[PDB]
């Protein structure tokens, strides 16, 4: 079921990675990881990955949530993408790096229709070659549902604070 | 089937219910779009771009609405009893889709009810998760959130961000932020990217965690508990700009900041009370007019996402054509509303000369 | 010795040239401080707080000045030809620091020549590393560069950042600052601050990398020079692709001496989007922009053009307590206490640079 892994996993899986989708939620928020994040892109950036942030429209508590902190974080707009722009992108990447989003990526959304999320839109991250959850733990989100994606076979949970696990990875890179 | 849009003939409202973008999505799904001229030149919507988009211009709100089978609007169609009757500009039998009011304006609905029309009123949009695109509660309140960050640094004296100086050094603006709903958040926000120290209170408990993932201090205490309303005035007495967003609806809007409070402000403070259409949350606040009482502005601008129409227009509109578009056949030239859709059902005010909305029935 | 501040009489000037902290500290030198009542209502400096920080409070502008060794305000006196004769309420042979606009207002100067005044116009400080605490140019319009981009998105009807949103996506708006020198750079970063992308140009070299180190990106095409015609048509040409894209365009060049360079012209100004702003604040020098008009907003073509006057004044809670420290650095290094007198060394670059007038006599070649 869970394969649950650590920062040295995700510090390689993105290095070997040629194209990265980096998906940010509510818990980025939370965390106020925006900055390690963006720093982890940058680290990417250099090795010559090429890095993209899908942004779900109703990501966070709030409209434009992420924009504002990645914003702060310095992240230059020409690298953010909304969600019709970039859905049919997970499927040439290698890596879907989900950080503090849960039912923005659930696929239950398409699937169960007694789910309180069906008929929303959501990011197809399981396309990409590896899924990658940074959340503290197996809990739900503002939905109160459980997501597929974790129990999936190119799904690796990084169980652990958003700003903590981020900034172990930047440091796991060199 | 023809589509029309008029302009907006309420006092200060220049905002419509269409944008290029939603003129080129409506004639895709078959329609014949209608606008009448010069309804978006508040939006910064001239008639050329929507010409360019597929729509066709009539000259006069008559012209416009006197063949349309749907009807797009912003704010509820005036009525004879408040002088200019627009109910009756629209065709017998047709459809209209606005922010009516409608738990709230009886007449309007009655009036409606008298043509025959079916009126879809937005505000009662149902809280579902894939309704949220549909929300124009939601898109409209959260530029007022914005405005009411731009509006309070217009009106203060001070720079909001800290500013370190050859000359010296300026502190940071203080904000309090009452109210952390759509517009209390995007008011956190956008003081905050601007350099403030920006506070928060509300009665609900789960919005601490809201305002600190924006970087907002929320106030706490650490039977009766109004230690909780000395938490709040000691950070007040600080504050710089106050922001209450805090509205009930159907109800007058809850008093957060008293005359009391207001005189333990220091000089060239500044409150803006989003609910002074409702009463506001502060009793010395005035609709569409900003009061000075005890050296503090009290602002109170009517109708603020009007404040930031050429944004707040293309939303409203994408509400709309999100609200309709699963309802077109486009097999046949007609829009089968589906009942037992709950957006349908939620917001269905009156169809075919008869109230249907249990509220009003 | 008495030092004395009144309030700015202008119409629309809402500063001090006093704050509670510059008090204590003229208090500490041996001073004393006299404040005309209400003088800081604008900049919402109560008198009690004058007094608790040690200063006495004059019931009007001629009982404050009276027996004043020394007066400080922000903007030049009026004369009786401009309507209530203020040089006359200053005691004869006293000293008086200000905002005194020397080089192109004689009248003034020569008012105050007739009383025996001794005059230091603070504009005139010269251009040197240790004089930067005490330039009231740079401290003013680093605050006009944050209103520029503040009266920018309160007279635009969007929103500046970008939010990504349940019904669509709100644009970023573009935002185009013409010269970037201290007003020009904080426009840049408070634009930035609210989310807009950001765009640049100056004639000076040395600023593109500042554009770029805040996060603008810089339009390639001490103060400047008149350019000429010729570079006036490239610049435009440059510009044109970006100010047709751009939502508020913050206009802030100047030329010592001369008139404000053309930037945006009539017919550049026809290009823009319909609901665009332009924000001159080189308006008082004859505008960036030739439709802008001081003291006003003009729409023309589908566009705000705004000229206020005063864009400090517009700050002036933020703006006194900056313009107050200026004048203190100033003064302090000519203190003479243990004899509690002012002694203006005249060998100082800062004295003979701002003296316009002492004793009676002239003295600065103008
Ligand atoms: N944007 C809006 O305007 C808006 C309006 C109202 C409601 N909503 C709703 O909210 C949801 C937003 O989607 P989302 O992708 O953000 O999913 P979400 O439902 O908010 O999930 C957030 C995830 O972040 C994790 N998390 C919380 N604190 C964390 C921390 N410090 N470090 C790491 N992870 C943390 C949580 O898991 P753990 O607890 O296991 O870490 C949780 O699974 C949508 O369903 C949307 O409909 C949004
Ligand atoms: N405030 C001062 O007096 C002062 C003191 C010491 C050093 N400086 C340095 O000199 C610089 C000038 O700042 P300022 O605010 O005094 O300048 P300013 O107020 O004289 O003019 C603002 C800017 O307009 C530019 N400009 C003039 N004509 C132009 C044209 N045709 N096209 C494009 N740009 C044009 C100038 O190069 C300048 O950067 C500062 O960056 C500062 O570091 C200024």
């Amino acid at each position: 079921s869970v394969k649950a892994g650590s920062a040295e996993d995700a510090a390689f899986i993105m290095k070997n990675a040629s194209k990265v989708i980096i998906v940010p939620g509510y818990g980025m928020a939370v965390a106020q990881a925006q900055h390690a994040l963006r720093e982890m892109a940058d680290v990417l950036k250099k090795e010559g990955v090429e890095v993209s942030y899908a942004i779900h429209p109703v990501a966070g508590r709030m409209p434009g949530h992420m924009n504002v902190l990645l914003a702060e974080a310095n992240v230059p707009y020409d690298e953010v993408f909304e969600l019709e722009e970039i859905n049919s992108s997970f499927q040439t990447a290698d890596v879907a790096f989900v950080i503090g989003a849960n039912d923005v990526t659930n696929p239950a959304a398409k699937t169960d229709p007694s789910s309180p999320i069906y008929g929303m839109p959501i990011l197809d991250v399981w396309k990409a070659g590896t899924v990658l959850f940074i959340k503290r733990s197996m809990a739900s989100g503002y939905a109160g549902v459980e997501n597929e994606l974790f129990f999936r076979n190119n799904t690796m949970m990084l169980f652990g604070d958003a700003k903590k696990m981020t900034e172990q990875i930047v440091q796991a890179m060199n | 089937m023809k589509i029309a849009i008029p302009k907006e003939r309420r006092p200060g409202e220049d905002r419509v219910a269409i944008s290029p973008e939603v003129v080129k999505k409506l004639v895709g799904l078959g329609f014949e779009v209608i606008v009448e001229q010069g309804a978006g030149v508040g939006a910064s919507i001239t008639d050329d771009a929507l010409t360019a988009a597929g729509a066709t211009i009539a000259s006069t709100a008559a012209q416009a609405l006197s063949q349309a089978d749907v009807v797009w609007k912003v704010q509820r169609p005036m009525t004879a009893e408040e002088g200019t009757d627009e109910v009756a500009l629209i065709k017998e039998g047709a459809v209209l889709m606005c922010h009516l009011g409608a738990l709230t304006n009886r007449p309007v609905v009655e009036a409606l009810t008298k043509r025959k029309i079916t009126a879809y009123a937005m505000e009662l949009m149902p809280r579902i998760s894939r309704a949220q695109s549909m929300n124009i509660l939601s898109s409209q309140s959260n530029l007022a959130g914005y405005r009411a960050v731009i509006d309070g640094a217009y009106e203060f004296a001070r720079a909001f961000p800290m500013m370190m100086t050859a000359a010296g050094t300026v502190p940071p603006a203080r904000v309090l932020v009452f109210g952390v709903g759509v517009a209390g958040l995007q008011a956190i926000a956008t003081a905050k990217r601007l350099g403030a120290v920006v506070m928060a209170t509300d009665v609900r408990a789960a919005t601490k965690e809201q305002v600190e993932s924006l970087g907002g201090k929320f106030i706490t205490v650490d039977e009766f508990r109004k230690k909780q309303a000395e938490a709040v005035l000691k950070e007040l007495v600080k504050t710089d700009i106050a922001i209450t967003t805090a509205l009930i609806p159907g109800k007058p809007a809850p008093v957060l900041i008293t005359e009391e409070m207001v005189t333990k402000m220091k000089p060239g403070s500044v409150i803006i009370d989003l609910a002074v259409e409702a009463g506001g949350n502060c009793p010395l606040s005035e609709p569409g007019k900003i009061v000075v009482k005890h050296g503090v502005k009290i602002v109170g601008h009517t109708n603020v996402p009007s404040r930031v129409a050429a944004d707040a227009s293309p939303l409203f509109a994408k509400n709309l054509l999100n609200f309709l578009t699963p309802h077109v056949d486009k097999d046949t030239k007609t829009l089968v509303m589906k009942l037992e859709d709950e957006t349908v059902s939620g917001t269905c005010v009156t169809r075919d000369g008869a109230i249907v909305h249990p509220a009003l029935t």
